[PDB]
């Protein structure tokens, strides 16, 4: 008997549906992620962080260290050897 | 001093040396050296959840963890040759079994 | 001899050891766990 | 008499060196590889989730 | 949604973020990570379908 309308009642739609959660969430998510691995900082010393810096990044990642580290008690206790027997 | 007394500082040593110099700043990607410890927790995740069962069963989960890192990292530590007895002493490991 | 010894030094490396554990190390993985599936799930 | 033991422990770390090592080159980065997969396509679902 | 897409396109550093980066963006991060440890509930649910357990056992 008269005009209906909903074609404009997206006003206090556009919080109910499902995917406005997502949307709110990512837009959140995407404003203070650093764009291209900026502000990286991929040298720092430290006087022992180079030594992470070649041996324990996610690029050498090789087993090497625990090798110094083994001759590292192959180097203390044989020098106690020399102190005890 | 003593000897046995510094073995347990290398035991925190190699542990500070198995999460902080490990860890390459702190990223999402979990690399080579963390996937260890990353494979540690959930063996000992999935152990002790389908163990006990509890509704709260993550309570015990830290101490069950501490108790395997020390006797894991002491029984890794005199494999060495050139070395003492760590994990040897009945006294100390009976004493912590007495403890428990 | 040096039962006290050993004793003494291990207790106290067995209540640093479970404070440092779980305040440190173990949740600093759980929040690798709890990231990368508030990723995942967005 | 003890560095018949240490000859043992180098022999033993070469065969570590020879075998293992590339194994667990391998798990890791297929693990690896595994893990930045998900991660990015989750990221670009919810991308054409926006373009939706 | 067109400005949240180009920003989308430039901002995806996905194989070098760093998760302090996540607990900057989202204090949502530390709060449930600190009620889960309060808790204890050390399981992560919902986890293991798409990321796997990677165990021995």
């Amino acid at each position: 008997v008269s005009t209906l309308i909903p074609p404009k009642v997206v006003s206090s739609k556009n919080i109910g549906s499902a995917p406005n959660a997502k949307r709110i969430a990512n837009v959140v998510h995407f404003y203070k992620s650093l764009p291209q691995g900026p502000a990286p900082a991929i040298k720092a010393n430290t006087r022992l962080a180079r030594y992470k810096a070649k041996y324990f990044d996610g690029d050498n990642a090789s087993g090497k260290p625990l090798w110094h580290f083994a001759l590292g008690i192959i180097a203390f206790g044989y020098s106690m050897e020399y102190y005890f027997h | 001093l003593t000897t046995f007394s510094l073995y347990t500082i290398i035991v925190l040593l190699v542990i500070t040396s198995l999460y902080t110099l490990t860890n390459n700043n702190n990223k999402i990607i979990g690399s080579r050296w963390l996937i260890s410890q990353e494979a540690i927790y959930d063996t000992i995740m999935n152990m002790t959840k389908g163990q006990i069962g509890g509704k709260n069963w993550g309570l015990y989960f830290p101490m069950i963890f501490t108790l395997f890192m020390f006797i894991f990292i002491a029984n890794l530590i005199s494999m060495i040759p050139y070395s003492f007895a760590l994990s040897a002493h009945l006294v100390f490991i009976i004493s912590l079994s007495i403890v428990i | 001899f040096y039962f006290m010894n050993q004793l003494t030094y291990g207790f106290l490396l067995m209540i640093t050891l479970l404070i440092l554990f779980s305040q440190f190390f173990l949740p600093m993985i759980l929040r690798l766990y709890v990231s990368r599936l508030f990723i995942s799930k967005l | 008499d003890e560095s018949i033991l240490l000859l043992t422990f180098l022999g033993f770390t070469g065969l570590v060196a020879k075998y293992l090592a590339p194994a667990y080159k391998d798990f890791a980065d297929a693990r690896m590889k595994k893990v930045s997969d998900v991660l990015n396509a989750s990221r670009n679902k919810h991308v054409e989730a926006v373009k939706d | 949604l067109q400005s949240t897409l180009d920003n989308i396109q430039s901002a995806r550093p996905f194989d070098e973020l760093t998760v302090d980066d996540l607990t900057k963006i989202k204090p949502e991060i530390d709060a449930k990570v600190e009620e889960m440890v309060k808790k204890g509930k050390w399981d992560v649910p919902g986890y293991k379908d798409r990321f796997g357990n990677l165990n021995v056992m």
